């Protein structure tokens, strides 16, 4: 669910005529709507693609030595607010194999705020599409999650419109765009 | 007729209150140095403090938080002499600034307690180490907010400070244990967050405070917990190692001279350690929360010239 | 007419000499238990020691080196009752073995000093922690060989033992420093080798001795130094955790009860840590040098049945 | 300089018809006699081979995810006594990228002894072929090394005639072949 790399890997095959493949997993059960949509349009531009399930992504991680992650927002630590589901632990599993971890982000996707609590930005979803039976008498509990967060130690680069950058450099781009007063954006200046 | 060097001004008010700390006490002594002794000329004023700061380093050679105070006071009076007032107003224009830090650096710690609120969250068991008083004022704000947490105090050996912090906040009313510093590695898995405080920040981000903040820091990185550190915006020094070896107290950290009659043998090793950028993850200033790379640049932004 | 339980046999000879240590003192008490009290029948003999070992665990619950001694004495008398002598000779056939360990386990430590020679090589600065007396007898052989090295003693806090080891080998004539356990992380880079000793070996290879041998062990693995450990062939116990939490002394390692009048506050945390196979790299037995995987198999070779 | 993998990778291409390549470095300046001999006979059996210099082996280590090391002898730790030169640090550089590190060893290449000192088994070479000028008046000093040792943490498997084995299991094969008396092979039984 990143329209950047959906558009980018077209011209990454088209102008630069490099041939390769992309493994693609699902954001189960939420980006699997778009995960089947993603590689199909890449099958039109025929970049040797194949869909992996979410459980298999460790077992093929030894082969692949490069991962790109299309994030949603990014904070001052270099810990970014990613897309919907499944992407944090595989970003962790990538980091354990000493594999470089890529990310793309527009300059307007920056945010001058700090991730104080991880859980105040990790938004969840619904009990509907994670099991549809809805038992009222047995009635177990189950957890969805439609936001993943990664630490900046698990990320390596920020492919932006103004260059590639360190995970720790993110303040200097941000404080060239934001000021120390309105980061505490509240009428009570306590 | 004072001389401002050792105790004729400085060590007077260090027995006045143990709320003022060591570097701003030197800042309080340095701003009152040129205030009374204002020798009506820009030349020997800075030559007075260059005499006075270098004997103050010579006074206590092993309290290098004072050296950070000796560092940035020159950085204060340099740009304060800038704005180009030809020393005509800059006598008054410095002393009308004057009492800034006894009104502003005294309110470092409550401003730390203004913005250091949303680190100690709901039910965080907190590992503290050493009397870094900005932590306790952050913990003072935590008890005054009635936010829910617990606390764990380590040792501070040989500097004894961990025995104070247990007595300091049990009367405040927090569930707390004092642990030995030896039992960090078997307990840190249950521990979630960890707070320390440096006597000074080095060029890559330095923890130049106590004996084993680097030991508990390298534990926390393998525990993969956010190793926070609490300080303020006047705790910066250029003094910067390449290893974990700073200037020691008097000798190398591996002495092998013998015990003459009854000399102290725990006090043979160092008392100040070093931690680079790798093992911290965030720090607090009066400017705000600060990443360990921005603490390098702000320590270099007005430091190269 | 004795009863062999608490002090009517056992705590007599623990004031005789501080060269015998705790588990073989229990072994010395257990072999003399059935020696005098030989109730001419194989049934109640082992039912006597099952009464006697379980009250001995009940006697001192927090000296689990004794529990290793309580463990393997049953492993001794089991196979000693094997060879199938129908208890006819096996009364005499056990006691003709009898005084084995007061002749053999007493010469554990010199046999450690026979084969632990070629670890402390030419100019090795040695990190020791806690009075594990097999290390000192290895260091006794090192001084008697006139091989060249140095020594560094840590703390043993709160168990105080590091102050003894500094006094113990300075009179022997070795250049040595006592360091605080807080200053390990800033000094360990100069340190090359490190020696400790467990009160008992767990199933994966356990260091169940002191407060922070796991702390100095996890330091040495990031320092990437060979974390050796010195013990002997009678220091094995089945007691085996999954975390670094063993049985504690009396309560959980994070207490939050308060100080009533003047109670001790350093003694709130644990006194025994745990180290798994990951952070050790070699150990010494009376059988020989032993890898941390073979110490698992020999602790399981006669332990499953 | 391992006649095992010199013979093995023939039939690893021949019977099993797997196609691949092998990077090959030199044991400078000692196994570079045989390093140029090694890939040439593999060029006859044409396994896409190419010779790398010793300095370049980090820069291509990100691509390769498998290394094999033909050792000379092996001790009880699983730390093995390797061949001549250059192989220890690249075994370290392999381990840092979380790359599996292979080794081959015959059963007679086992040794029941312990590596007490690493330096009593690390044998050096000569000042001749490491610089040939032989200055007596300037007269600097220089170091050769014709034995590398690796720790067992940098090794993963022991491809032997009786199976693949852990780096820590090496005692049980050895003590099924050796006894505790003659490991201290000396007339003085002190």
């Amino acid at each position: 669910d990143s329209k950047t790399v959906l558009k980018f890997l077209i011209t990454a095959r088209e102008r630069s005529n490099r041939t390769f493949t992309v493994l693609v997993t699902e954001g189960f059960p939420n980006n699997t709507k778009n995960a089947h949509e993603f590689a199909k349009k890449l099958a039109q531009h025929n970049i040797e693609t194949l869909v992996v399930p979410d459980s298999a992504v460790f077992a093929l991680m030894s082969r692949v030595g490069k991962v790109i992650i299309g994030t949603k927002a990014v904070f001052v630590n270099g810990g970014t607010i990613s897309s919907n589901s499944g992407v944090s632990s595989v970003c962790e599993c990538a980091r354990e194999f000493r594999t470089p971890v890529f990310a793309v982000a527009g300059l307007y996707k920056l945010s001058p705020l700090y991730p104080f609590d991880v859980e105040k930005f990790v938004e969840f979803g619904g009990s509907q599409r994670i099991l549809p039976r809805m038992d009222p008498r047995k009635r177990l509990d189950t957890v969805n999650q439609i936001t993943d967060y990664v630490p900046p130690e698990n990320i390596d680069i920020y492919i932006t419109n103004v260059g590639g950058f360190n995970p720790s450099f993110i303040y200097r781009i941000a404080w060239d765009n934001y000021k120390q007063i309105d980061v505490h954006l509240d009428k009570n200046k306590a | 007729m004072s001389e401002f060097n050792i105790t004729e001004t400085y060590l007077r008010f260090l027995e006045e209150d143990t709320e003022m700390t060591m570097p701003i006490a030197a800042i309080e002594a340095l701003v009152t140095l040129l205030r009374i002794k204002t020798p009506e000329t820009a030349a020997e004023m800075i030559n007075t403090i260059k005499s006075s700061t270098e004997e103050l380093i010579k006074s206590i050679p092993n309290s290098v938080s004072l050296r950070a105070g000796c560092d940035i006071f020159m950085r204060f009076v340099l740009r304060n002499l800038h704005l180009y007032g030809d020393w005509e107003n800059c006598k008054q224009h410095l002393i009308e600034n004057g009492q800034l830090f006894v009104s502003r650096a005294k309110k470092s710690r409550n401003k730390i307690a203004e913005i250091g609120v949303d680190f100690i969250a709901d039910d965080d068991i907190i590992l503290v180490h050493g009397y870094s008083r900005a932590v306790f004022s952050l913990l003072n704000h935590a008890a005054n907010k009635f936010i829910r947490f617990r606390c764990v105090v380590t040792e501070s050996r040989p500097s004894k400070q961990g025995n104070q912090l247990y007595t300091l906040l049990e009367q405040k009313g927090i569930p707390v244990t004092l642990i030995v510093d030896s039992a960090v590695g078997a307990v840190i898995d249950k521990v979630d967050k960890v707070f320390v405080g440096a006597e000074g920040v080095a060029e890559s981000g330095g923890i130049i405070n106590l004996v084993g903040t680097y030991s508990v820091g390298v534990l926390a990185h393998n525990a993969r917990k956010p190793f926070y550190v609490v300080t303020e915006s006047h705790k910066f020094v250029r003094m910067f190692p390449l290893s974990s070896d700073d200037l020691p107290m008097a000798g190398p950290p591996l002495d092998f001279t013998r015990r003459t009659d009854d000399l102290e043998d725990a006090l043979r090793g160092p008392t100040i350690d070093y931690t680079a950028q790798e093992y911290i993850t965030a720090l607090i200033t009066d400017l705000g929360v600060l990443t360990p790379s921005a603490v390098s640049e702000e320590l270099i932004k007005m430091w190269y010239d």
